[PDB]
């Protein structure tokens, strides 16, 4: 809306819950490599897998070094940018509570 | 606002190389200062957090 | 047992000598059904990685996985770690990006690399510095991650050092 | 050699250690994770 009269536009792409994490990785990898997305966000708290693992999205996009924005997850194991090569988040993990 | 802007391709067909300005785009995201926000003012620290 | 050795490489080595590398070996064979699956891959994009891993796991339930590499893409091994988070299969990484050091493993994972950690490599480097009596040094790092563990390990090693 | 060493050292203890997954589509206790802490292969 307010971003100039330049010819750039933005398309939306969204994929949802799957209980199987390998097929989550399959949906993410095919549907985001085939689409050429430039920025990927993750917004999945309410999983029955209570380990809170957005790891396949982060690893798949950090293969080709595409940034992944975590939105609800707050584990400090994702703070290691050497493991998760292109993962950022705008929520504080619990260690910063210290 | 800059040149040398490449595209992450359809990497499933014959593309094993990385995207060239990956760390450059990530550094732009790290150096992204903001003064507007619904939940509050957002800024990335050295750990890339709020 | 059923072990798949896949090689995503550019170093031209064929696959039948990998079969002969097991064939006359295993003198004391305690398992009764051990098979080798020697495969050569040319492109290491993660779609083909997960596809071949699912095909080999559906390929008569392969229980062992060994992967080598000659490139500098470490996250593939981390991809194997995610495979190690899900397939419940012990996975070995040989060289290249398959064995570059990741920081912390998982109890949900059974992944392993064939290499030396940055702490053990720092131990070797401090042994080198001790063997020439180069007792004065300065530590210089960038903001590349892993630096805090590096500094803390060096300080705890100097605190446990007879050198002074 | 490490894999066969761990498999042969655990096979003497418990036999049904190979317990794989069938396929990725449509989704064990005694494992080799904590057993192969040591290994020996030709010294
Ligand atoms: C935008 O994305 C949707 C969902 O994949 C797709 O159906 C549509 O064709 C895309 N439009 C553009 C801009 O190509
Ligand atoms: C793009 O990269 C080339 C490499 O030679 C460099 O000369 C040029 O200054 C870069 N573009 C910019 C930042 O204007
Ligand atoms: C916190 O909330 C207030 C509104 O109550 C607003 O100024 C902004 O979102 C935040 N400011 C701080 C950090 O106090
Ligand atoms: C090289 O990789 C391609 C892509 O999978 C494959 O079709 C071909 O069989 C491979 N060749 C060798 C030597 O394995
Ligand atoms: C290896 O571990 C097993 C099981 O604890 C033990 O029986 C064996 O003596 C060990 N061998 C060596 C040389 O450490």
């Amino acid at each position: 809306k307010r971003h100039g009269s330049w010819k750039i536009q933005l398309n939306a792409t969204s994929v949802t819950h799957k209980p199987n994490a390998i097929q989550m990785a399959l949906s993410v990898c095919e549907d985001l490599i085939s689409s050429q997305v430039y920025a990927i966000l993750v917004s999945h708290p309410p999983t029955p897998n209570d380990h809170f693992t957005p790891t396949p999205v982060s690893y798949t996009a950090g293969f080709y070094r595409i940034p992944v924005l975590g939105l609800t997850t707050r584990m400090s194991i994702y703070s290691d940018k050497s493991i998760h090569l292109s993962f950022l988040r705008t929520v504080p993990p619990y260690s910063h509570q210290s | 606002e800059k040149e040398n802007i490449t595209d992450p391709p359809r990497g499933c067909v014959g593309n094993t190389n990385i995207w060239k300005t990956g760390p450059l785009f990530k550094r732009v995201l790290m150096s992204s200062k903001y003064a507007d926000g619904v939940t509050g003012r957002v800024e990335f620290n050295e750990d890339g957090d709020r | 047992l059923n072990i798949a050795v896949l090689l995503g490489h550019s170093h031209d080595v064929t696959e039948r000598e990998l079969r002969n590398l097991w064939g006359p070996e295993q003198a004391t064979g305690l398992p009764l059904d051990v098979n080798v699956v020697a495969l050569l891959m040319n492109r290491t994009d993660p779609k083909s990685l997960i596809t071949h891993v699912c095909d080999l796991m559906s390929g008569a339930r392969i229980h062992g996985l060994v992967f080598g590499d000659d490139t500098d893409q470490e996250a593939v091994a981390q991809m194997l770690d995610f495979i190690s988070s899900q397939t419940f299969i012990p996975i070995l990484g040989i060289s290249g990006g398959a064995s570059m050091i990741m920081a912390d493993k998982d109890p949900t994972s059974t992944f392993f690399q064939f290499g030396a950690s940055i702490q053990q490599q720092a131990t070797v480097m401090l042994k080198i510095m001790q063997d020439y009596d180069w007792h004065v040094f300065s530590l210089v790092t960038t903001i590349f991650p892993g630096y805090r563990d590096f500094i803390s390990f060096i300080k705890t090693t100097v605190d446990n050092s007879f050198v002074g | 050699g490490i894999l066969t060493t761990a498999a042969s050292s655990m096979l003497e203890k418990f036999s049904y250690i190979p317990e794989a997954k069938a396929s990725c589509y449509g989704q064990p206790l005694h494992t080799l994770h904590q057993f192969m802490v040591n290994v020996t292969w030709d010294g």
